[PDB]
């Protein structure tokens, strides 16, 4: 019915892509601890004292991964959902 | 003055390169032929 | 001879050469899971999609192709453009940088670069698997890159003509035809092995020479190539890169003039012979030969220098997906609190898009249509006639 | 001053851009269409 | 570095390809050969089906008569010359809208004697050619006097264009509507000859010796056929063509002739036409005269298919087409009659 | 037609205004005013080397692009009665081709020696760095001209050949002999494009 | 040392790299959908395959943008003329081949698209030429690489 | 030559082709003239159309 | 120390991202028009069906006069060298690339507004290939946006 | 010492002599081709015959290098302005003789490739005249030879 | 003391006299042989009779060969400017006086080829024009030798 | 380009006034702007010699 199936496995597939490389993405920053090779964005002009304020940003930064990853997730459960709709 | 000799030089012949082109393009037109033109006596 | 045999494993890895990546290959190789698990239900439905068929008929095709994808993403340490470090990188060590007169210059690193030497005393050492992750980061990476690449295609152009002309042997071996193999095979072989199994061995050789304090009038080997062709020694400006060169060389140039006119005037005057003594225009015979000999020298050169196309392909896949990573995903990366997510979200799904519009299908196609033509020309020229009858059963509807 | 000793170059430079501008600017005007059209 | 040699192909490649494909499609000599072997209209149509000339004929014609062969022929000639213009450009465009005036001459001529035989009026349609129909073809019918027909032509026809000054009468006969050709003729040949060698090239090379020999072929005919008329002869020297290279000849030898002979010492001067001429015979045993004009017509014709920027090969090729529907639609008349007096006389096309 | 009228007026204003100023100043004693010397010694190496690695490949790019369509055009017309000449007469696209291949390596093996100095002066620059500049820049036009012009004869004739295969299966593998002689130009250009800067040792 | 006239030629460099490129794509493009606009009327079915021609146009475009950023990212006050000539290189190398590369898309594209209407069998060929008209951008691409580091 | 006056009606639904069977868009026309010689020069050209 | 004609250049990208982008606005407003009565006539319903041409040369024109506005705003006169030459790249940049989407997508909207009146299916390809010139247009901005930041 | 700027001249003259052999060279071999391949379909039986023309002009594009290699040989660093002058005259002279002998050669055959089509006493006549057009490429020769080693 | 570069001009001459007269030669030949293609298809047996206007643009090339030779014969080092000028003089003078002559000589050969199909007479016309055609280039040959010489 | 304008539109409206006398009126306004077009100009440049 609403949204149809016709684009709706598109979406799922799609939506399992994104929960999948988001959660990933997250874990390697998390577990590497942002290495620069695999992490070079971030927001921070003033690093001179020591590297804890590094981390710390990184963590923050690698923290909205796995809200990514959960809105990925309910997508793909709605999508689902619609498929269902037969 | 040796950089303001080009400068005017080039404006002055873009210039006049673009007033000729239109002006001369502007002549060069056609009116239709329609069945006001072609037709005759 | 059959090609069917070894093309169906040479052409996914050419591809997987032009196209090597980790996160690409793994979408082709679960595409084709999908494809062929579900073969029965979609060869008894009908579709409208005429694209569809032509891609549903390469069904192994596209498995195999990425199945070397995802190993040759591996190899190279691509994976979406950034290199996996999985079990360590031994360039970088600063602290023993300290030793050698390093230290205080990051103040003015705000606005230099700062270049890292090799070996100042624990440095250099192979990764055990790939390219060290570093280069990944360096922004010098493109000249490196670009050498190694480099000699990856040439090398790999050269064996796939060799291997062209010994499987032309068995051709003609089958087909009890003497004059084929004695005046045709050996000096078309010799030819190729002396003019570039000699750069293949230079190549090799300079790897496995030349270590990293006699970085000072490194010997250059395209130079050399050109004095190869040209004839011409000037008594300095270039080091030999081995001693005893210059007899090795002559006797390379003097094989190399001596190979052409084998093929020319024997061969048909042996024709003439047999139609002697079986007692066939002669220039007909002498034009054809002539013919075949220049294709073959100047064909030569010419796929010699066309199997660039592995390394130019490649470096621009390179940079396309680095070109992708650096601004599409790289702004959804952001200091905001609560706004990460949400907006990753948006931009993540338009990356999807947009790298499966351009660089899933179509750069695979490019390398597809390519590798097939590298096939066709520079590879079945050497063993294939291309010519002949095909099957027309009797069989109705 | 001549003329100057860099506006040599600058000309130089620009003037070989106009040229291949030029180039492009002929085909891309001298393009054609179809008239009336196929049943 | 000039026209023909760097930028023909972007306007012209695939059209002229497609010209040169079907080019292949004219029926050979071993096909005439074999074709004249035929016992029915039935055996005709299968050895058709056996070459490019097949599947047009599926039709319902269990009554096969040589006049269905003629329309459905001529159906497949008007289909790809409209096929050709349609996917044309505008210069091209132009050349074949130049081509396509001389059957629209044609058809007003028709239509203008026909209304003279008032008797027919509808009948006239399935008899005008389709290639060269156009807007106000059938309105021809509605003039009863030249300048009526001018004020009909004026309209939208660009035909009025050779003709809108050259005719000047207020009592249409059955005597000036030659007048009217012949003027009509002079005047199109003139515009094309103009045309042609403005373009320039390779073109006008190709287009200017058939133009020429036209216009020669024109005052040839006109100069043996205008015996027994009430035309003067300086309304003779009025007709003829100025495109030749019989310009000087137009007035100064055709133009007092009296006998076949003085036409004959016309020729004479020229290798072309004398050869022509001698070889024409024109007794009952041998070819006549238009037989000899044909012969040539299409031998030039072959010639002018030699050229790779060709930009108006579609003139021989319409020609030599029409020329190969003559031929079949003749032979199949033979064949139908059960009679073998004239089928070993079909000139020989490719 | 307008356009060459234009191209008309702008070059013969241009060569008139040369032949009367040159004229005047030749009849004005001004001749030391006309110092060539600083027009050739002003300019740096290093605009006379990039201009050259430039057109190196623009001009084989660009007949490469002239071949190709004057070839292909006629390939994909004059196969709709003939499909059999798609795959037969490729061997035109192919020299096509391997005109910018040729094209790429010379810019590959010309972009080398490009090691910066820092005179700032005529007399401190000296002979080997304007050598080095002026070597490159011919090189590099000679080398795209001549691909130029190699291309574009290369896919004249294709078109022929490619137009004629469709009458007779037994004509294109003769008429192949004038498109193999075509790319011999283009060889001798990226051969004396390689003689031109062999002895050029900037730096 | 270096003047004030330095960024001159870089700059423009930049700005040429990227725009003959989208004239040669725009002049694709514009045939090929003149082209499609012919094709059209008796064929339908084909018309999401004639596609193919025009999106390739288009990846001229994109390729231009490769550069436009990429000399865009090294350009800085204190540079030297001899950089700055280099990135102008490297420009009008990309610039060209691209404008050459678009050219001939759009005319084999055209052919192709009148080509399958009345022969399905060609469309296979089409493509393959048409992948020959790729690569002249694709080098036009390359040298412009090398020629930002060295 | 203007002496008569017409006016023109249009219809939207398409009217079918008997013979052949396509769609084919027609329109009314209506025609105050002032003499039959007249009558008879446009029923030639209705004839016409 | 700057020298005083240094502003000039910058002000001539001011001029010139307007100069040529109304010039492509100019190519396809007028001639897509053309287009809409030709079968104005016949097909009258389809009159505001194929009227996106227009609408997007209104765009391009946008996207001149946006990078217009700024370089405008970014004005001074004691201004170094260096940004006046990034200014008029900028603006010669958006300027031609304007132009030539204006040219493609007015040719290919008086193509394909003739050709929806012989078959409907032919509107939904043109509403990929209209777009796909739209696309340069949105390109050339990008390209201004790093001109005028870096 | 010699002045900066004496390799300039002979650099030129190098790349010259090349270049207008080679666009002499090229036209030559495309007229010979097209009406070799325009022949061909009539009388298959002369297609060996109608290549003379086109191997005559090839020969053309080997002038060329017996200059362009001679220059390059005798350059170094410092030579004299009145070499310099020597070498750029030579070269000059042999390109444009060959570019004329070239455009001779391609008429020539493209008239009697037809001739010998249409009438085969004509052919032996016309390998004459193309020998004449030859013979004008290598007085060209002479000159710079001359001009080059004295 | 005369200066160095005045030798230059002297070089150029002898460019101009086997570069201008050599491109006039080249129509000298090949506007006729275009002429032959339409006389002997008909007319053949006069093909050796044919041949004379070739002949004579071969003679302009002799005379541009021999005063060529000449000029750069005689060139030095320590020349006063005034001989490179009287020099330069000598060359355009034979130059373009050749050029005339072959120009003159292909198109009254042409006709007179053509003409002859229908003329058996037209042989003497011909030569007797030719002769004035031809004696243009003895008269720029003198004047080049009493120049030269002098 | 004042007179330019003129001339067309003088050109169109002689051979339009041949037919109907009702297009009399509507050409000459036409022509009313048709000269305004030079008189516009003729303004500014006396603003020119004013100072």
């Amino acid at each position: 019915l609403c949204c149809g199936p016709k684009l709706a496995a598109c979406g799922i597939v799609l939506s399992a892509w994104g929960v999948i490389m988001l959660i990933m993405l997250g874990i390697f920053f998390n577990v590497h601890s942002a290495v620069l090779i695999e992490d070079v964005p971030f927001t921070e002009k003033d690093f001179e004292n020591g590297p804890q304020n590094i981390y710390n940003l990184y963590e923050q930064v690698s923290y909205n991964c796995f809200i990514a990853a959960g809105l990925y997730l309910l997508l793909g459960g709605f999508s689902f959902c619609q498929v269902r709709l037969n | 003055y040796s950089v303001v000799f080009n400068l005017v030089l080039w404006i002055m012949i873009g210039l006049a390169l673009a007033v000729i082109i239109t002006s001369y393009n502007i002549w060069n037109m056609d009116p239709g032929y329609d069945s006001i033109i072609y037709r005759m006596t | 001879i059959n090609p069917a045999p070894y093309t169906v494993i040479t052409f996914p890895f050419l591809f997987a050469v032009m196209f090597g990546d980790f996160g690409h290959g793994i979408l082709m190789t679960l595409f084709a899971v999908w494809m062929v698990l579900r073969e029965s239900r979609i060869l008894s439905q009908k579709h409208e999609n005429e694209m569809f068929s032509m891609v549903f008929s390469g069904r192994y095709i596209i498995l195999l192709m990425g199945l070397f994808s995802i190993y040759t993403g591996l190899i190279y340490n691509d994976c979406f453009s950034k290199s996996l470090n999985i079990f360590g990188s031994s360039w970088s060590v600063r602290p023993m940088f300290t030793q050698g007169n390093w230290t205080e210059e990051t103040l003015l690193g705000s606005s230099v670069l700062q270049l890292n030497p090799a070996i100042p005393g624990v440095f250099g050492g192979p990764y055990p698997f790939g390219i060290d992750p570093i280069w990944n980061i360096a922004t010098n990476k493109l000249t490196f890159l670009n050498s190694f690449k480099m000699k990856m295609s040439v090398i790999l152009g050269i064996i796939h003509m060799l291997f062209g002309v010994s499987l032309s042997l068995f051709n003609h071996i089958y087909f009890k035809k003497p004059l084929n193999i004695y005046f045709g095979f050996i000096p078309e072989i010799i030819f190729m092995s002396s003019l570039f199994g000699y750069l293949v061995i230079l190549i090799f050789y300079k790897w496995t020479a030349y270590d990293a304090h006699s970085s000072r009038n490194a010997p250059s080997l395209l130079i050399h190539f050109i004095n190869m062709f040209l004839f011409s020694y000037p008594e300095s400006g270039n080091a030999m890169l081995y001693s005893g060169q210059k007899g090795i060389q002559c006797f390379l140039i003097v094989v190399a003039m001596l190979c052409v006119p084998w093929m020319l005037l024997f061969k048909p005057l042996i024709l003439r012979h047999q139609y002697l003594r079986k007692k066939f225009d002669f220039g007909d015979t002498m034009v054809h030969q002539a013919i075949h000999t220049i294709e073959y020298c100047l064909g030569c050169i010419s796929n010699t220098a066309s199997y660039l196309r592995l390394w130019a392909l490649s470096l621009a896949h390179a940079q396309l997906s680095e070109v992708l990573w650096t601004m599409v995903i790289h702004i959804g990366l952001h200091v905001r609190s609560l706004a990460g997510g949400l907006g990753l979200f948006f931009i993540f799904a338009a990356f999807a898009t947009l790298t499966v519009a351009i660089l899933l299908i179509m750069e695979g196609l490019s390398a597809f249509l390519h590798a097939l033509r590298l096939h066709w020309v520079e590879f079945q020229n050497k063993f294939y006639t291309g010519t002949g009858f095909k099957f027309l059963p009797f069989s109705f509807e | 001053g001549f003329f100057s000793p860099g506006i040599w170059m600058g000309l130089l430079t620009t003037l070989f851009m106009l040229f291949i501008f030029t180039y492009g600017l002929h085909m891309i005007l001298s393009l054609k269409t179809m008239d009336r059209f196929d049943d | 570095s000039f026209f023909p040699e760097l930028y023909f192909n972007v306007d012209n490649g695939y059209l002229e390809g497609l010209v040169r494909g079907l080019k292949a499609g004219v029926l050979s000599q071993a096909d005439y050969l074999n074709l004249v072997q035929c016992e029915t209209l039935e055996d005709l149509k299968l050895h058709l089906q056996s070459t490019d000339y097949g599947n047009f004929l599926a039709n319902e014609a269990s009554p096969l008569t040589v006049s269905v062969i003629d329309d459905k022929l001529k159906e497949k000639m008007v289909v790809e010359f409209r096929h050709m213009r349609n996917h044309a450009y505008e210069p091209l465009a132009s050349f074949l809208d130049f081509i396509t005036y001389s059957y629209m001459i044609d058809n007003v001529i028709l239509l203008i004697t026909g209304t003279l035989h008032q008797r027919s009026i509808a009948e006239l349609v399935p008899k005008c050619h389709p290639l060269g129909s156009f807007e106000q073809m059938e309105a021809v019918n509605i003039a009863q006097t030249p300048a009526e027909l001018y004020n009909a032509i004026l309209v939208d026809t660009p035909l009025a264009a050779f003709f809108q000054d050259c005719i000047s009468e207020q009592d249409l006969d059955e005597m000036n509507i030659e007048i009217i050709r012949n003027t009509l003729y002079k005047a199109y040949l003139e515009s094309f000859y103009k045309f042609c060698t403005l373009l320039g090239g390779t073109t006008a090379d190709a287009m200017c010796p058939i133009l020429e020999f036209e216009a020669d072929r024109r005052a040839f005919i006109i100069t043996i056929n205008s015996f027994g008329t009430e035309l003067s002869k300086e309304d003779r020297a009025k007709l003829f063509p100025h495109c030749g290279r019989l310009y000087p000849e137009g007035l100064a030898q055709l133009a007092r002739a009296d006998d076949y002979e003085q036409v004959k010492n016309v020729a004479d001067y020229y290798p072309e036409y004398k050869l022509l001429f001698e070889g024409a015979g024109s007794n009952p045993g041998d070819k006549t005269l238009e037989d000899r004009f044909f012969e040539h017509e299409v031998k030039l014709n072959k010639l002018a298919f030699l050229n790779q920027f060709h930009f108006g090969v579609f003139y021989a090729f319409v020609k030599l087409k029409e020329q190969e529907c003559r031929n079949i639609v003749w032979i199949a008349e033979c064949i139908a009659q059960r009679h073998r007096a004239k089928i070993d006389n079909y000139i020989p096309i490719f | 037609t307008g356009l060459e009228l234009l191209y008309l007026g702008i070059f013969v204003a241009f060569w008139a205004c040369m032949v009367v100023v040159g004229i005047c100043y030749t009849i004005f004693d001004l001749g030391f005013r006309f110092d060539v010397a600083w027009f050739l010694t002003e300019t740096s190496p290093f605009m006379w080397s990039n201009l050259g690695i430039g057109l190196a490949i623009s001009l084989s790019v660009v007949g490469a692009a002239w071949g190709i369509y004057i070839t292909g055009s006629s390939i994909i017309g004059g196969g709709v009665k003939a499909p059999r000449i798609k795959t037969k007469n490729l061997v035109s696209i192919i020299f096509c081709e391997a005109v910018a291949i040729y094209g790429i390596i010379m810019a590959i093996v010309i972009s080398n020696m490009a090691e910066p100095f820092s005179a700032t002066e005529p007399k401190a620059i000296g002979h080997r760095n304007y050598h080095a500049g002026y070597s490159m820049f011919g090189a590099g036009l000679t080398v795209g001209l001549s691909n130029l012009f190699c291309g574009v004869c290369v896919g004249i004739v294709g078109s022929g050949a490619a137009l004629a295969d469709a009458q007779n299966p037994s004509l294109f593998v003769k008429i192949l002999i004038v498109e193999i002689f075509g790319s011999a130009i283009g060889l001798f250009g990226v051969i004396v494009a390689i003689l031109q800067t062999s002895r050029v040792k900037m730096g | 040392n270096n003047p004030e006239y330095s960024s001159f030629f870089g700059v423009m460099g930049a700005s040429s790299a990227m725009v003959f490129s989208a004239m040669g794509a725009a002049y694709g493009t514009a045939k090929s959908g003149t082209g499609i606009a012919a094709m059209s009327v008796m064929r339908p079915e084909l018309i999401m395959k004639s596609i193919i021609p025009v999106v390739m146009a288009g990846i001229i475009a994109i390729y231009g943008l490769v550069v436009a950023v990429l000399i865009a990212n090294s350009l800085t006050d204190g540079i030297t003329l001899y950089r700055s000539f280099l990135q102008l290189g490297a420009g009008l190398s990309v610039g060209l081949s691209g404008l050459a590369a678009g050219f001939a898309i759009g005319i084999v594209g055209d052919a192709g698209v009148r080509g399958t209407a009345q022969q399905p069998r060609l469309f296979v060929g089409m493509i393959l030429i048409l992948i020959f008209a790729e690569v002249l951008g694709l080098y036009g691409l390359i040298v412009a690489l090398i020629l930002s580091t060295k | 030559r203007g002496n008569v006056f017409l006016r023109q009606a249009e219809i939207e639904n398409p009217l079918e082709d008997p013979v052949t069977g396509d769609y084919v868009h027609k329109s009314v026309f209506i025609i105050f003239f002032q003499g039959d010689q007249l009558k008879n020069r446009v029923k030639k050209i209705c004839e016409g159309f």
